[PDB]
């Protein structure tokens, strides 16, 4: 185990484990800015209890939000439930408040449940195949950009910002957009008992 | 008063010969007054327990040595 | 629930005894400093001898 | 009005015989467990814990000495001396011995750690 | 971690001490150290951790000791306090108070002065 | 089970106290360093005086 | 004396000296010392039916029958003075062969050392 | 006499052996004579427990040592 | 044939603390010398012993908190765990899991700091 | 309750005894030293 947690240590944190991985960081107020909320938030309100916060670096924030856009299921910071993308509340970054974050990640989840109701189709019948068929290939073009973020990242030799990534998924996030309004007037509001025909 | 408390002592001391308790009329007495006095019953169980236990292995260590 | 409690107090009575006397035993510099008092007495009689 | 210490250790001396120099270690025995905390009594209802020996006397079929203890009891109460008379009623339960069982003979084997 | 600047344990069981004792600080160090060694001891779970149980442990307790007006005040009070949200523990609280309860009709045992005894 | 841990916390500090209380009396070895101290003082004067 | 054949008994059960069971000799003086409350059942029947249930729920009806039967030879012999506090400590000590052994882990012989 | 004591430690092994109590003839003639003498019974069975807890640490020790 | 170096309970312990703690086995020592104290303190046999059984019981007390999709799933997974036989002792791993169980409904008591006092 | 009573004595009496040994290791030594200054002495003497 010595040797594995050696490579662990080095070959990223388990902090996507439960267990706690604590990661150094700088202690700068423009780079502690989490720390400094919370001392301010400790030193402000004498009935604030601390909540137990999850560190999570933004690399490994801006992953996992890949990883949700592309559809993967599962996530450990953003819950499905009841076929609702939903954060972990006990979630924090080092260089946003809790609300900012949890804000951002809020739209970012909204985005994800559309595309989660739109990734469990099955294709029935043959105008729904051909539906499915449109969405596929929608899907493989989003990835495709999808995988080239994370490429970016994997090389890991520029500094990417969640900011920077939302820019470059803008255009994208607005095809998205357009695409979950037309598929829910399009298929969500079809009634289920309607005729095949008449759908 | 007085007399209350002399029939106090000899109801607790009949009492304690039909329960075979072993008590004699000053132990008795001791134990009424500080039950009266807010002795918590427990703590003075025990310390007769614990009286009668030490009696009682003095006694088997008496016969053991004679 | 009493009777135990009870038992172990006395327990611990009668180690707390029988601790006291085994440390009296291995600590015992006692003898020692009554034997050095010996001396410094006996030191004190030479000079007032002297 | 002697120290509660100094009378239980007179009682103690009294009861069992002995000069306070050979009743040491039960005496510090007992400094224990009355100093030790004690789970609560049984019963600390007066009429709880004469009920509860009542019923406990007649079920062992000792009538006899469950009309002595009601005749103790009844006198207790009316002579009013006793503020605590739950304690004394616990105290007495607890001490309550079956007359028809023959006292169990402390066993010589307890003079082995008297040593 | 909005950790309110809550005196350490040590000071807040300092100022409870002299709350209910009446003494200063330096006249419970004896007692302060009793507590740390209680508060430091492993308790097993409370009975109740749901606050609807704990409440309606409380409504019987208070009925039981022919409180049945003080059981509805308390069921009014805990649904108030439930929709204010200011405390973040509910639960604890409300066990902590139901386990403080005291029944007024049961003269209290006043701790005979004989505890003294074994202190020297 | 209340009444136990309190009563487990009690005996601990009394056991505490009471080891305290024991080793002061039995490990103190300071009076032999006084009496040894002494009976150098002593030797000292008997030197001196003779 | 009592406390040489419960010292020769440790000895005979364990195999080793009375020299190399003294902490288990103390610890049966600590047990034998401390201030009992009054045993559940005196009286020899009681203890006697409630072997017999014990021996009846491990399904060791043979045994069971063997156990009366043990029983009332004991009581018709009459040599043990304590009948009941005698079943009472052999029903104790009953071990239901159907109940895994709890084997005492080994984790307790590495202190030993 | 003789033959009754006989009859009873027969009888004794044999509960033993059927309840498969592990006591032997030694050690049951011990625990009744003990029986016979006054024991607790809760004391007693306590003292067995511990006991046999204590055989089959010595068991094992002797096993490890060998 | 060597059975692979099964280091001792003590040895099997102290990494299992290590694991659990992330430290190294030398940061653990105080933690091992408990664990050591509680492994030799005699413990009370388990309530049941009979893999059956245990299998009943959690999914009784799963259905209790309930959770009868995890009581049928209990059931079933062990069943197949009784049906491989390559435990030896079903009914102790059980007895284990079932201690280990955590309902999910209970909002965990967030352990005050105040228990790190005992800790040293 | 019982049980743990009497498990609960046997570990204090063990634990007891652990700690008198250790105290004994922890706590010949002085002995030695004077043998070894008295050496020390006797050999300044005779070499001078």
């Amino acid at each position: 185990p010595d040797d594995r947690s050696w490579l662990e240590h080095h070959v990223v944190h388990q902090y996507w484990t439960a267990r706690p991985s604590q990661f150094p960081h700088s202690l700068h107020l423009h780079s502690n800015l989490a720390a400094v909320w919370d001392q301010h938030l400790y030193s402000s309100d004498p009935l604030y209890v601390p909540d137990d916060r999850v560190l999570v670096t933004e690399t490994q924030v801006i992953r996992e939000t890949l990883w949700l856009l592309s559809g993967v299921k599962k996530l450990f910071i953003f819950q499905l439930i009841d076929g609702k993308v939903t954060v972990r509340n006990n979630i924090i970054v080092t260089h946003l408040t809790h609300s900012c974050l949890r804000s951002v990640l809020e739209q970012i989840a909204a985005y994800g449940q559309v595309v989660f109701r739109l990734q469990e189709t099955e294709a029935p019948f043959r105008t729904y195949q051909a539906f499915m068929w449109a969405l596929y290939k929608y899907f493989i073009s989003f990835k495709e950009e999808l995988a080239e973020i994370e490429k970016c990242i994997i090389n890991n030799d520029t500094t990417i910002t969640l900011a920077i990534v939302v820019d470059k998924l803008a255009p994208r996030l607005s095809q998205l957009k357009v695409l979950h309004k037309v598929f829910s007037t399009g298929v969500a509001e079809v009634p289920p008992d309607t005729r095949n025909v008449v759908r | 008063n007085l007399n209350a408390v002399r029939e106090t002592m000899d109801v607790l001391l009949e009492i304690s010969r039909i329960l075979n308790t072993g008590l004699d009329m000053e132990t008795l007495s001791i134990c009424v007054r500080l039950c009266e006095q807010g002795i918590n019953p427990e703590a003075l169980s025990s310390v007769i327990k614990e009286l009668r236990k030490a009696t009682e292995a003095l006694k088997a260590a008496e016969n053991m040595t004679s | 629930i009493v009777n135990l409690q009870v038992e172990m107090i006395k327990q611990f009575h009668m180690q707390l005894n029988e601790m006291h006397s085994l440390l009296e035993r291995y600590s015992v510099n006692e003898g020692l400093v009554a034997e050095i008092e010996r001396l410094r007495e006996e030191n004190k009689r030479l000079r007032a001898h002297f | 009005q002697k120290s509660p210490n100094v009378l239980l250790q007179n009682l103690c001396c009294r009861i069992l015989g002995r000069s306070e120099a050979d009743v040491a270690q039960q005496f510090q025995y007992a400094v224990r467990v009355i100093g030790s905390n004690f789970a609560p009594t049984v019963e600390r209802d007066e009429f709880l814990v004469a009920e509860k020996i009542k019923k406990e006397l007649i079920r062992q079929r000792r009538e006899a000495d469950a009309a002595l203890f009601s005749e103790l009891h009844r006198k207790l109460h009316s002579q009013g001396v006793l503020k605590n008379k739950w304690s004394i009623l616990y105290l007495l339960l607890s001490l309550s011995e079956d007359p028809r069982r023959q006292p169990s003979k402390v066993s010589s084997y307890a003079t082995l750690f008297a040593q």
